[PDB]
């Protein structure tokens, strides 16, 4: 449910 | 010594900065000033204007027309919306290239971004910006001061508390690579609710500090205690983001017709 979670997650 | 380290911090930051902001407060400045050369904005003044150049871009970006049969006030504020998903993404990106920040509890990060993306964003907002307008799409488009003003209640006065922060901000001509420090400073914030480890934040944010310090004194020599200053202008963007945050209740009151975008949902839940 977190999409600021997902964004920082993907790689650079 | 640690004063080298330091510059060499400062200068990663910029270049990140550089690479995750595709306008710069210094291309902007040209634009609003005089240098383009090449760009010239299309300058929306009033109703008619914003008809002319809805971005005119046939329609290039994501998400077609159609956002009509909603009025001005409503459109304008939902592309203001948008914009501030774009920038939360070019924001994170930057985030993540300061020394430290993905190796903190995921968590923190998620805290940190939800509780400083906005404070991000009105102090690069007021890049953009000039006592009579503020740019939009990258430069394409240069909106007054006036007409946002002249929006229908509580649309009117959405953007005027930004515009008085800007003016005030704009005086202490800071450059990109000021910014990019200060910028670091804010997201580094040991005091946002609901941390689990504040140590390791302060620490990276001391660090930030410190090299925010020696770069204003070398950049800015001649200008008294702009460190100071600057460090005052944090807690009014706290203030903007919780006078935001109000009239955005006022709003949910009369439309139903707005509804917010789901990153702007989940930064604001809980927020203030
Ligand atoms: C007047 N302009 C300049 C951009 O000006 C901005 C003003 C406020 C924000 C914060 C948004 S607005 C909101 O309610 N929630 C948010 O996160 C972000 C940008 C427009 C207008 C239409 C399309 C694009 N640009």
């Amino acid at each position: 449910p977190s999409i600021l979670k997902k964004i920082l997650l993907e790689e650079p | 010594p640690e004063s080298a380290d330091l510059r060499a911090l400062a200068k990663h930051l910029y270049d990140s900065y550089i690479k995750s902001f595709p306008l710069t407060k210094a291309k902007a400045r040209a634009i609003l000033t005089g240098k383009t050369t090449d760009k010239s904005p299309f300058v929306i003044y009033d109703m008619n204007s914003l008809m002319m150049g809805e971005d005119k871009i046939k329609f290039k970006h994501i998400t077609p027309l159609q956002e009509q049969s909603k009025e001005v006030a409503i459109r304008i504020f939902q592309g203001c919306q948008f914009r501030s998903v774009e920038a939360v993404q070019e924001i994170t990106e930057y985030a993540k290239s300061i020394p430290g920040f993905v190796n903190l509890d995921l968590n923190d990060q998620v805290t940190l971004l939800k509780y400083g993306v906005h404070e991000i964003i009105y102090t690069m907002l007021a890049s953009l910006m000039n006592k009579d307008g503020v740019l939009i799409s990258e430069g394409q488009g240069f909106m007054t001061r006036e007409f946002l003003k002249s929006l229908r209640k509580p649309f009117g006065d959405f953007m005027e508390p930004k515009f008085e922060f800007a003016v005030k901000f704009n005086a202490l001509e800071l450059d990109d690579s000021d910014l990019a420090i200060f910028i670091a400073v804010i997201i580094l914030s040991g005091d946002r609710p609901g941390l689990l480890n504040v140590k390791p934040i302060e620490d990276i944010q001391d660090n930030l500090l410190q090299a925010l310090e020696l770069q204003l004194k070398l950049n800015h020599p001649e200008s008294s205690q702009l460190f100071a200053k600057l460090l005052q202008k944090m807690t009014d963007l706290r203030q903007i983001v919780t006078e935001h945050v109000q009239l955005l209740q006022v709003i949910k009151k009369t439309e139903t017709d707005m509804s917010l975008h789901p990153l702007l949902q989940e930064i604001y839940k809980d927020l203030y």
